[PDB]
């Protein structure tokens, strides 16, 4: 039984200290081990100050938002 | 059984939900729970049900809505009369300039306009609570 | 709407133009309260035309600033342009406080005793209806009288 | 500028300008006082605050 | 098959906005103002409101989209700064009534008088500057105060007015107490006449201060 958002599905970030808070990014993969605290891996078009466009988030920090659309983060 | 991160998060949620309810009770005694701090004064609840309780208007809490409405309109009339009869009609400036004295009735009445404003506010607050 | 107070001797349910054949109970209560209030106002009004005319004419001023005196104010229609306007607005106030001190207990005007403004009712229903009908008949007559005194005042200069 | 940015949702198009599209938007900008208002009232200019980064966190504990 | 996330590991999302209570609280009890929780419905209820007629199209005529600004409030600052269509209709009919009175007032005062005399564009400023038997200003102002203190339009700003817009319950001589009488048609005629009187009053006001603007005075 798959857990978390599907691969390639857009999710809105709910981590307040994240550089992409309330932004959206494609789900690269979700780790299926229940022991992993932050299994969801999300990649973004906008890099942060460390020039990193991907990060691993918790299961409770992604809400499966729709596609961004024209001129929308 | 091993404690997965989901189980730890579940314990976090249970602990927070229980403790946030417990600390509101009479068994936590934090300085932020003193009188003059966040909680309302014991016998004088200000806001309940998202409506100004009758205790907001202080000593007027026992007044009826009709009494407050009558006082509000009467004070509005008297204070507006005083202001208009002191500023524009029957000016007192020339009379007091030549050594005279103010018409004390005008001065006393003119202070009843903001009193009337707050009186009609209190009338509405009383009407909301059904008093 | 017959069997309600108001139908006594010279006419029964009087309505020539209807206005109550609809049977709206809420409408009748408001009309009844209006009819009684007008009468009650008119009855004091008819007293207000008789007394200052013949005598009374309260000693004093009624306006110390304008130097008016009660004797100066003409009786009847001409007063409402001679009584200082501050007096009329205060009459509206004294009416209002009693409009919000004479609270209504049931459906139609009540809660003052015979005219006692805590007095109690007339108890015996025969007197309860007889006095209530007497108030209505007196009030209606005064209503017709005060407009007649208004017309008489206009027709013949002063109030009489 | 806003029209070009909306129609080129890529960083590659900001360093290497799509000149035909750029001049197309430049010529199309004359009707801005009407198109901009029609976008304002029809919910196509602004974006709800819950879709862009509000700012730094000020609380959590 | 995707496993359902337990409530322990669910998400808060951002359904909780600045216009509503947060996790658990009650909003501030404001007196008569925008109260209660707003919901987007202005444009939708605007397409059901009557007033549209064949002079301009036949559907809901609103270029500039002033109706929709309430629905946008949620996108903008998430605050109902712009009124709902219910408040807009209340303003519609209030302006219409006031104009239908005011236009014939302008006409009558230029041809009628009572026992002070001063133009029409300076009649009020004169009456507010020379009281001799002019308690009529007091009576008119207290009537206005009582009327729109009693008939203050509830919570029309956020579209939650229980009273139908413009329905003050003033139908003394049973003019349209009929079950429908096409009450839509009577209301439409009222709105058309109110708009016409608004245009007339605007024409007169703009002409008196811009000479030769509107044909005839
Ligand atoms: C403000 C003035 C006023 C008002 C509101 C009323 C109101 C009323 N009168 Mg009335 N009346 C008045 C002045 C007034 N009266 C005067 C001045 C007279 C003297 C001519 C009468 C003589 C009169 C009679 C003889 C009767 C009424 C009756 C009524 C009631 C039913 C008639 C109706 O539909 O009313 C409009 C109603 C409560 C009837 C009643 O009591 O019904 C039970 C009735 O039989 N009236
Ligand atoms: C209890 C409060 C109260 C107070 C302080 C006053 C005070 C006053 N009243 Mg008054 N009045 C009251 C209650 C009160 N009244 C009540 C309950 C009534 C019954 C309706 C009246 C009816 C009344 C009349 C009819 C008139 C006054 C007038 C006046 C003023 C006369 C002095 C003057 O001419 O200038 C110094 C004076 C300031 C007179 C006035 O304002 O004339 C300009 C006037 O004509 N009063
Ligand atoms: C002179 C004729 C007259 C008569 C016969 C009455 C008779 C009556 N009035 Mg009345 N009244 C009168 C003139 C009169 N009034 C005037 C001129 C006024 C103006 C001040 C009033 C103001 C008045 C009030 C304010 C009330 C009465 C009430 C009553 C009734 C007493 C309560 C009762 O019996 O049932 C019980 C009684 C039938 C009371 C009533 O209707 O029921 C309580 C009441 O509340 N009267
Ligand atoms: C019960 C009330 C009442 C009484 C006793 C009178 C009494 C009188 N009226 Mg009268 N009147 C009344 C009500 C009343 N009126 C009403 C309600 C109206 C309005 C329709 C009039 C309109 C009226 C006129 C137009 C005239 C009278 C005239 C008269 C006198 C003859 C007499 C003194 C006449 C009069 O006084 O002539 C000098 C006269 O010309 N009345
Ligand atoms: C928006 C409405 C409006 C407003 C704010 C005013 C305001 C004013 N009018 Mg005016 N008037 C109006 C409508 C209005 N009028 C209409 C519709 C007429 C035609 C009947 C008149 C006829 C009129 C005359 C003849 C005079 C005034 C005058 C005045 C001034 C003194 C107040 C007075 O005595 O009014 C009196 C107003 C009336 C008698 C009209 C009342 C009709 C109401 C508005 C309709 C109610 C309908 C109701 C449901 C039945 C004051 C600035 C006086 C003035 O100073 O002249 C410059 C004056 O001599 N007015
Ligand atoms: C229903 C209650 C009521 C009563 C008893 C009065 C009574 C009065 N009004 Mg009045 N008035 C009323 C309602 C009322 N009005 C309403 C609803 C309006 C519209 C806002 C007005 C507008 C009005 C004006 C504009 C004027 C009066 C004036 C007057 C006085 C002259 C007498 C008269 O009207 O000739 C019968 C009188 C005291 C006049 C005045 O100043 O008298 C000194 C005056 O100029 N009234
Ligand atoms: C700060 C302004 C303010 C506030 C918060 C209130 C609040 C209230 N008024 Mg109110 N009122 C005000 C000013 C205000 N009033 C003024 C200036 C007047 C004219 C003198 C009135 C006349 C009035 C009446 C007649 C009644 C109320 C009533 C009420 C209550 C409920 C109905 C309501 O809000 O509709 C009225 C709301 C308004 C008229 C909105 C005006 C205020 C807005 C918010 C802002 C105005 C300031 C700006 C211009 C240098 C190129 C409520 C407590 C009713 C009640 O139950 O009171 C007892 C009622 O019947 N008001
Ligand atoms: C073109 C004139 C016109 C028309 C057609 C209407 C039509 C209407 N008005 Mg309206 N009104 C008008 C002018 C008009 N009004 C003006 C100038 C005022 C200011 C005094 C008002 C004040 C007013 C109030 C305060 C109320 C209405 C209401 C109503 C509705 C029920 C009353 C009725 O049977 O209609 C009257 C039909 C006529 C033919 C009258 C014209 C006679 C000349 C109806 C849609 C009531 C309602 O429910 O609103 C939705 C209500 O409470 N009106
Ligand atoms: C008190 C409440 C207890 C309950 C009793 C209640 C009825 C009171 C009515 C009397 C009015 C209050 C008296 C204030 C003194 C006063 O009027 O001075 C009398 C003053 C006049 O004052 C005199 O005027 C002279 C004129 O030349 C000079 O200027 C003098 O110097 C000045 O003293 O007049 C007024 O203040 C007029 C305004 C009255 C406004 C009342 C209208 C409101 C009516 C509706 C309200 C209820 C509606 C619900
Ligand atoms: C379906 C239906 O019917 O619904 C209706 C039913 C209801 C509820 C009953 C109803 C109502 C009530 C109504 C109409 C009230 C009517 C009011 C009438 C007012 C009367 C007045 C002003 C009296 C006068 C007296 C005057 C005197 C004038 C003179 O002194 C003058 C100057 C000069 C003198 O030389 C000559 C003079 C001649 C002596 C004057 O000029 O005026 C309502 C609300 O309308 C709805």
């Amino acid at each position: 039984p798959w857990v978390g958002p599907k691969k390639g599905s857009w999710v809105k970030i709910l981590r307040p200290e994240s550089y992409w808070f309330q932004q959206r990014g494609q789900v690269v993969n979700v780790n299926q081990k229940p022991e992993v605290k932050y299994p969801v891996t999300v990649k973004f078009d906008s890099v942060n100050y460390a020039n990193v466009n991907t990060n691993g988030y918790a299961l409770w920090e992604v809400i499966e938002a729709p596609a961004p659309g024209p001129g929308e983060v | 059984y091993t404690e997965t991160v989901a189980d730890e998060r579940l314990f976090e949620q249970v602990y927070l939900q229980y403790t946030s309810e417990y600390l509101k009770g009479p068994l936590y005694w934090h300085p932020d729970k003193l009188q003059g701090w966040l909680p309302d004064y014991p016998g004088t609840p200000m806001i309940k049900e998202g409506k100004y309780t009758s205790h907001v208007i202080g000593n007027l809490k026992a007044f009826s809505s009709n009494e407050l409405a009558f006082l509000s309109m009467l004070f509005f009339g008297v204070g507006l009369y005083g202001n208009l009869q002191f500023n524009f009609y029957d000016p007192q400036w020339a009379k007091v300039d030549a050594g005279g004295f103010f018409n004390v009735s005008y001065i006393v009445e003119s202070f009843l306009l903001p009193i009337s404003f707050f009186m009609h506010i209190a009338c509405y607050i009383q009407r909301q609570n059904g008093k | 709407f017959e069997n309600e107070l108001g139908v006594q001797a010279p006419t029964g349910f009087f309505d020539p133009l209807g206005l109550s054949s609809d049977g709206s109970i809420d409408n009748f209560k408001r009309r009844r309260a209006s009819e009684i209030k007008h009468g009650r106002v008119a009855m004091l009004a008819t007293m207000g035309y008789m007394t200052p005319e013949i005598t009374g004419k309260f000693p004093g001023y009624l306006s110390y600033s304008q130097s008016i005196k009660f004797a100066d104010v003409p009786n009847g229609l001409a007063a409402m342009s001679k009584v200082p306007v501050l007096g009329w607005a205060q009459v509206a106030a004294y009416g209002a406080v009693c409009e919000l001190s004479q609270d209504q207990s049931p459906g139609t005007p009540g809660a003052a005793g015979d005219f006692g403004f805590k007095v109690i009712t007339s108890e015996d229903e025969e007197t309860l209806k007889r006095k209530l009908n007497s108030e209505l008949a007196n009030g209606r007559l005064a209503m017709m009288a005060i407009i007649g005194l208004f017309f008489q005042d206009g027709l013949t200069g002063g109030a009489y | 500028g806003r029209s070009y940015l909306i129609r080129t949702n890529d960083a590659a198009k900001e360093i290497n300008i799509d000149v035909p599209l750029a001049v197309t938007c430049m010529a199309s900008g004359f009707s801005w006082p009407v198109a901009a208002w029609q976008e304002i009232v029809n919910g196509e200019m602004a974006v709800p605050n819950d879709q862009i980064h509000n700012g730094g966190p000020w609380n959590q504990s | 098959x995707x496993x359902x996330x337990x409530x322990x590991x669910x998400h808060p999302k951002h359904m909780l906005v600045a216009g509503v209570r947060g996790y658990e609280m009650e909003w501030q009890p404001i007196p008569g103002d925008a109260v209660k929780y707003p919901k987007p419905n202005s444009e939708e209820m605007f397409k059901t409101m009557i007033g549209a007629d064949v002079e301009t199209g036949g559907e809901a005529w609103d270029p500039l989209g002033f109706h929709k600004l309430f629905d946008r409030n949620f996108d903008f600052n998430m605050l109902p700064v712009y009124p709902h269509v219910q408040w807009l209709r209340e303003a519609e009919i209030k302006h219409g009534r006031v104009c239908m009175l005011a236009f014939i007032g302008c006409f009558a005062q230029a041809g009628y008088h009572i026992g002070v005399q001063p133009d029409w564009s300076k009649a009020l400023a004169e009456c507010y500057a020379s009281p001799t038997g002019a308690v009529g200003l007091f009576q008119i102002s207290v009537l206005i105060g009582w009327i729109e203190g009693k008939n203050y339009n509830g919570d029309a700003w956020v579209g939650m007015s229980e009273k139908e817009p413009g329905d003050l319950g003033f139908d003394p001589a049973g003019f349209t107490k009929n079950p429908d009488f096409d009450l839509k048609k009577a209301q439409l005629q009222e709105i058309k006449n109110g708009r016409l009187a608004m245009v007339g009053c605007a024409s007169i006001a703009a002409n008196h201060f811009i000479p030769g603007s509107v044909p005839l005075l």
